[PDB]
């Protein structure tokens, strides 16, 4: 009820109350005459709670009111939420009036008991060429982006965004931890222009702000992604929820950062004391339950190019396909620019997909891999040294290459390209008769740009 | 001349193996150092 | 009063306790909410507890109360095939499992008197495991590798194996996603091993306290056979992450710090759990009984998993581990890459029971393989660097490939003890010398398949007797040449 | 005279007293309850002492009661503890009935005095090669075995057991500490089918005890080859003594677990305060004074596999003969893992062994490094390039590596090969002619696990 | 514009004054609040929009875009980057420029090593030409 | 002429004599007054003037000089001469030995670097010849 503050070090507060009721661990408090509130993270005894405020603190002093909410940090969540930008707390930012929903939703919540799991692990189709051939999806699953700005990771952040609500009708949650206040305006600005951003939701936290409100942001978008998941449309089928994280990396480190404040026995290389369990109740809750599914895309930073590090470590135990971006092949001019070599997919095995779309995608990585073996004896000696078979390779995987090649949805302002959603069929379908060889005449520059075989079939019969 | 090229490749290809596994050395090396210098730290600290 | 106690401090899962003052060590106690709480340190005004549960709905000034008894988990046969939170509560929602007797969690192994030398063998079904690295009822194996290198499928393939057997499975899973451990009961519950086999499961949303403590009550509840003449074998799914478990809270007991901020004592956490896996004499189980069964010896196998970083072996916990089993099974990631599989080293890979634990024909047969296989590795190896070779060593390179070709084996395929025994004899009498490599893996079913159909009767006479005289030596032989004279692979 | 107990955490009680009576440093108090016996380590004014619990502390509350003896740990010597197991305390576990005797000795004693010390100068000859080649014993000294899990420490103590023990006039103790007890068992059964049980006496602390009972553990066997040194035929002379200590290394890492709660500050990677201190009061009572000569042997486990930590580094000194086990060596199949560099004896010097010896020891140490020295060239460039005398440097020493393998007898089972055994003048012949130059041709694969120059000539033939 | 003459020597000095007034130490003794202290310094250098100009003066000016640029400097000792406060700086910013030592005094100046040196505005903030 | 058997392991002693007295640890928890701890010893050695010497005796001796030489030893873990208390033993001491376990195993006995070891004083000390 009526407590007292007695003790501002910085973010850390320690509130005091009366003796019978002391708000429990996560409720949220307000303080009176002033826009802060305070979210509980130990108890001490004598009633005190140490907790820490989200916003600057200057201002504040010894002897102040605060009142309690009894309940965590409720945000609202409903349809109304798509198209907005919403703060830690759910309050709007982009001066666009109030939200119109009014169902608010704790984002403090236990993960699904073992009964509630699915009763099988299923694809999540897309439609990009590379990502279902080569690293294949899976509702529930989580996917880790690898490459940083200039390979353009926002494009296909769009063409997901698009993909998910035409095809499999999803909605989708963005959440940023630690983002640029720059960038994201661009980011922001570039989704408004391709007429993509009445399909989303937006939750933002910047670098200025305490350490407490970038850790306790990705919960705010988790919890609306559930809700958006747990709805049920007549027939109750739920639906497929997609949900974005800017860079993992600075929400571990702002919960390291969150520790050391409170105090804590440091462990390992600076890292917290409870390194492991963040990660586990952040990602035990991207889940597919029998009514719906919702998966992740987190984009990851490794430090000092050490993957044994202990958050690469930690985070890599729970990554399901790995995406990476070269910019060797975006200079190449190539889009999307994906790996076909360096990334990973544990569905890819035979008891999942299948036979044939496995042998195909084994193939084709074998065949990419013997010519990169081959060009550096190709560019050092030259062209016709090289066997009539390998040769063979080279053509193979230049066609390959380009035929990995797509255009999207959201560059059709841009250069006026209507957009492919290839479903996987026709792409295994060309992949297959594409290593047999029956597109051995065919030239190379049939293949660019082409969102299906068939496509290539009439580009490559018009000229 | 023609061996001096297959010599002088087989070289770099070693040197890179090598640097590979001295950078692994170097990164348990690092962590480790870390590790000690922030112990210290902390224990002198709960000294005073 | 001397029994009802408060709580007066809750951060991050532990709860320090006032009054209470008959409260002993161990003991259980039970909060407000059918919450219980087990007691770790004792001080002169207060009481230390960590809380088996969900902690964030106890408060300060709650009252907690001491049973009396010590923290037991319920037994018995009754719990074969179901799955159980870490104090033995069901969760698969096929109702309450009876149970007659309820056991201790905290207990000591019996003494040196009271054991006997492993000489019954355990069969995988791994013709690497089998033959390199033979195991025996009573024998503890350790499983070490890195990261998706293949520890898990080894692990099930023996409790699949191990059917028509008479031997009692116990499977732990400690930090694992639930997606993992509900497509392992599935696949356990499809081939029918579950009638025979009990899960305990903790996952990694779950608190540190039950992901610590769930071994100790799954190694209690394998014990309830080796100590009436029945066996056992019981499966940790990872050690590292109880260690890391008790390391969070350790420092969050403020205790010393160390080598990679482990505290002092994480071998006595070890040793007490992996040291209760032992082999009975008949007078422990008469004893025990009261002479209910008598001529009857116990048994009790471990098979831990552990897990490396860029797959040393020279850390601490690894090498803390290593030191208690009595060998270790190591998993290479760049061999795993390689396209062999399962992959094995055998270098490291050893076991301290040795030719005890096997059949006769096998201990006859595979008599010094790994030895060669380590010198084979070091030597091809070196002949890198090396511009001229002689005969010897081209004759070893060739022998070696060969083996090691021949040591390749897919999920879900085991083999007899008579496939094993007909395989290694056509190895080691080089056989295998004019086949071509790429060959091999194929050459070897086939063998299979040509005494499957004919020489059926020695097949039986193997598997059940597993005996060696002159005349299995020389059907073999017979038989071996009949396949290359006439067949094709 | 009776306290009561006030704090209990872990192994680590401490009880209070009355103001004059407080018992003094190392005796031991009874618990009228239930079977407990406590030590005192440390006083704390107010009539209060710290102590350690020797057995379980489960069941143990606060307000128990307790009685003091007023005398330390005293154990049973003499000749009725020949064939006997015993506990820490002296309590029998073979189940075959009491120990009669009255004959009682405490186990905390101060160390000779410098006037009494003796010297040893007689040799012994085990049998193994690279043992008395490169490293050799004498009577009454100290020998040393250090190694990280996994390596050969044991199957070398128990062949040294068999070599030396079992064909020597005189008596016998064998001490487990924090050890493993399946190999307790299977060593006892072993000793009793040979018929040689009853010259040796056992003491068994392992692994599964709280470590209150393995850290009292070697003394009591110490005090027992005690008595057997001291004691004198009647008009008639006496006899050796042999001392086994199983590991050493548990005996301080028990006073590292406990450290911390008795009040010590860290230091160092987490040891305690009083490293040296604590073992030397234990590691100068191993002694061969002018009355008796004692001969021990002990196994030292190296922590994480490196030979700098402050444990293996304090106990360098404290040895006359060091055996350093290393894993690459064993990884390489080689066996037993002993390293010739880095192993040293102190009766290695011209005078005590002679000319020929030191010459042949001291040019198979300089090949051997200059190997080691030269294998980063190899490793970088290449064979070719290297001076020939250089290759047949690296010939040698690949042969002399080899040639220090040999078969044992307690290791058939694991090889299915029976055991051997090398007279000393054998192996000198043997170095000698590879150093030499004679047994050039003979290909290095005829040196493995064979015992002799004559063994290895049948071998080079039988290829 | 605004020229930070060396923000190394600011953390010394907040990693001082923390220090002595017993705050939680940790790598490099440094507290547990050195990345929010150099990123609420670095945050405020922007470019708002005519809309806030306009909002803030009452519609006095209008139609002109605002602006505050920043270029704070760094030195490192033996010519690391993976020290503490530098991996902060340089993950906060929007670009590096590089100046080595082996450049310097072998004569060429400016030491500038335009191999790793970026920025991520690039060609938008140049004219045509 | 004075010689110490090594005085690291009065160094180690110290160390436990000092923890055990509750004084601030520091660097591999060696508390503070290391460095005086050798210095205040290893400045003793000195050689003195004939004044010196007549007026200590009261002329009991006259025309000599008398001198105290130092070799104190100190050990190093696998070449780590960079550790806390062979550096301040190396700033006080006006020579160096140093012996090499590499020089010692290929039979140069005694193993003596030469291009480590250095000696202040210099020919000075030695005879014509
Ligand atoms: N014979 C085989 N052929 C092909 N693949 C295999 C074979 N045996 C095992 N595997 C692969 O090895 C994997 C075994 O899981 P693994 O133990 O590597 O997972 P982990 O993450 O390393 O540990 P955990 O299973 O405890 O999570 C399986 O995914 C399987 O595809
Ligand atoms: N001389 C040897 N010959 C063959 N195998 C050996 C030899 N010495 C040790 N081993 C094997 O190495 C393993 C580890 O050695 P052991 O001494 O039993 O454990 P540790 O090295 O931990 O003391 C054992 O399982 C044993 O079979
Ligand atoms: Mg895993
Ligand atoms: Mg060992």
């Amino acid at each position: 009820s009526s407590g007292r503050i007695i003790q501002i070090i910085g973010a850390v507060i320690d509130v005091e109350f009366e003796r019978t009721s002391v708000p429990k661990i996560y409720d949220a408090l307000q303080v009176d005459g002033t826009e802060t509130t305070l979210e509980v993270q130990q108890q001490l005894g004598d009633g005190v709670v140490r907790t820490i405020a989200m916003g600057s603190t200057e201002g504040l002093k010894r002897g102040l009111t605060v009142t309690s909410t009894n309940a965590p940090i409720s945000v609202p969540v409903g349809t109304a939420t798509l198209g907005r930008i919403m703060d830690v707390l759910g309050r709007p930012i982009d001066e666009a009036g109030p939200v119109a929903t009014e169902e608010r939703l704790p984002i403090h919540r236990q993960a699904p008991s073992y009964a509630e799991q699915a009763a099988s692990t299923d694809l999540l189709e897309t439609g990009i060429k590379v990502i279902d051939l080569l690293c294949p999806f899976a509702k529930g699953g989580k996917v880790g982006l690898f490459g940083g700005a200039g390979v353009g990771k926002t494009v296909n952040m769009m063409e997901l965004i698009n993909n998910i609500a035409k095809a499999h009708s999803g909605l989708s949650v963005f959440a940023g931890v630690g983002e640029r206040t720059r960038e994201g305006n661009d980011f922001y600005h570039e989704m408004k222009d391709s007429n993509v951003l009445d399909k989303v939701a937006m939750v933002y936290g910047q670098m200025n702000e305490p350490p407490g409100n970038r850790l306790r942001v990705a919960l705010t978008g988790l919890t609306m992604a559930e809700y958006f998941r747990d709805e049920k449309d007549e027939n109750g089928k739920g639906r497929d929820v997609l949900l974005f994280v800017d860079n993992i990396y600075r929400y571990t480190l702002a919960g390291t950062e969150v520790s050391a404040l409170l105090g804590r026995m440091p462990s390992a290389v600076g890292y917290q004391p409870t390194l492991a369990e963040e990660m586990g109740v952040l990602q035990e809750r991207i889940t597919s339950t029998k009514s719906g599914s919702i998966t992740s895309i987190q984009a990851v930073y490794v430090p000092a190019d050490d993957l044994t590090d202990p958050s690469p470590a930690t985070t890599f135990a729970h990554l399901d396909a790995t995406v990476v971006l070269s910019r060797d092949i975006a200079s190449s001019g190539i889009y999307p620019a994906i790996d076909p070599l360096d990334s990973t997919s544990r569905q890819l095995d035979p008891l999942v997909v299948g036979q044939e779309h496995y042998e195909i995608a084994r193939a084709v990585q074998n065949v990419l891999q013997r010519y990169k073996e081959l060009k550096d004896i190709i560019a050092i000696l030259g062209m016709d040294e090289l066997a009539e078979e390998d040769k063979l390779v080279v053509y193979r995987a230049r066609k390959i290459q380009r035929f990995f090649s797509q255009p999207f949805h959201v560059a059709e302002v841009f250069t006026g390209a209507p957009g492919k959603l290839v479903p996987l069929k026709e792409t295994i379908r060309g992949f297959k008769g594409l290593l047999a060889g029956e597109y051995d005449h065919i030239p190379e520059q049939a293949f660019y740009m082409v969102g299906g075989i068939d496509e290539v079939i009439a580009k490559a019969e018009k000229l | 001349q023609s061996a001096r090229m297959v010599a002088m490749k087989a070289a770099t290809d070693n040197a890179g193996q090598l640097i590979k596994d001295l950078q692994l050395i170097y990164n348990k090396l690092r962590q480790a150092a870390i590790t000690q210098e922030i112990s210290e730290i902390v224990g002198g600290a709960a000294a005073v | 009063a001397k029994n009802e106690g408060t709580i007066v401090m809750v951060s991050d899962g532990i709860v320090r306790i006032h009054g209470l003052a008959d409260a002993m060590y161990g003991e259980m106690i039970e909060f407000d909410g059918g919450l219980f709480g087990m007691a770790l340190n004792l001080e002169q005004d207060s009481v230390g507890a960590v809380v088996l549960g969900n902690y964030l709905s106890l408060q300060e000034g709650q009252k907690a109360r001491c049973t009396g008894r010590v923290l037991e988990v319920p037994v018995g046969p009754e719990l074969l095939g179901r799955v159980v939170d870490a104090l033995g509560n069901p969760i698969d929602g096929k109702g309450p499992i009876d149970a007659k007797l309820t056991d201790a969690v905290e207990k000591v192994a019996p003494g040196v008197i009271w054991r006997q030398s492993v000489d019954q063998p355990v069969q995988t079904g791994y013709k690497s495991v089998d033959t390199m690295i033979p195991v025996g009822r009573g024998q503890r194996e350790l499983i070490i590798g890195d990261r998706q290198t293949g520890k898990t499928a080894m692990a099930i393939d023996a409790i699949i194996a191990q059917k028509n057997s008479g031997i009692k499975c116990v499977y732990v899973a400690i930090g694992q996603k639930q997606s993992t451990i509900a497509n392992v009961v599935r696949k356990l519950e499809e081939t029918g091993a579950m009638a025979y086999t009990t899960v305990v499961a903790a996952a990694a949303a779950d608190p540190a306290a039950m992901q610590y403590l769930a071994p100790y009550s799954g190694c209690t509840m394998g014990e309830y056979f080796r100590d009436r003449g029945e066996d056992a074998l019981i499966i940790y799914d990872d050690l590292s992450k109880q260690a890391v478990a008790y390391r969070q809270i350790s420092l969050l007991l403020r205790r010393p710090p160390g080598r990679e901020a482990y505290p002092g004592d994480v071998f006595y956490l070890h040793s007490r759990l992996l040291e209760r896996a032992s082999r009975v004499s008949a007078e422990y189980v008469e004893k025990f009984t009261n002479g209910a069964v008598t001529g009857k010896t116990g048994s009790l196998t471990a098979l831990p998993i552990i897990e490396t970083q860029a797959g040393d072996v020279s850390a601490f916990v690894p090498t803390n581990v290593i030191s208690i089993t009595d060998g270790q099974i190591f998993l290479e990631t760049s061999l795993f890459n390689a396209g062999i599989r399962p992959a094995v080293n055998a270098g490291i890979s050893v076991s301290r029971v040795g030719g005890s634990a096997q059949t006769k024909i096998i201990k006859k047969l595979s008599g010094g393989i790994r030895t060669a296989l380590a010198q084979y590795r070091e030597l091809a190896a070196f002949a890198q660097f090396a511009s001229d070779l002689d005969e010897a060593t081209r004759k070893q390179l060739e022998h070696g490939q060969r083996v090691t070709e021949l040591m390749k084996q897919k999920q879900y395929a085991p083999y007899s003890i008579a496939d094993q025994a007909v395989s290694v004899y056509a190895s080691n009498e080089g056989y295998m010398a004019d086949v071509e490599v790429k060959k091999i893996v194929d050459f070897d079913a086939a063998l299979i398949a040509y005494f499957r159909s004919e020489y059926a009767p020695l097949m039986k006479q193997i598997d059940e007797t597993g005996d060696y005289n002159k005349d299995i030596e020389a059907a073999i032989k017979a038989g071996i040449e009949s396949f290359k004279a006439t067949q094709t692979y």
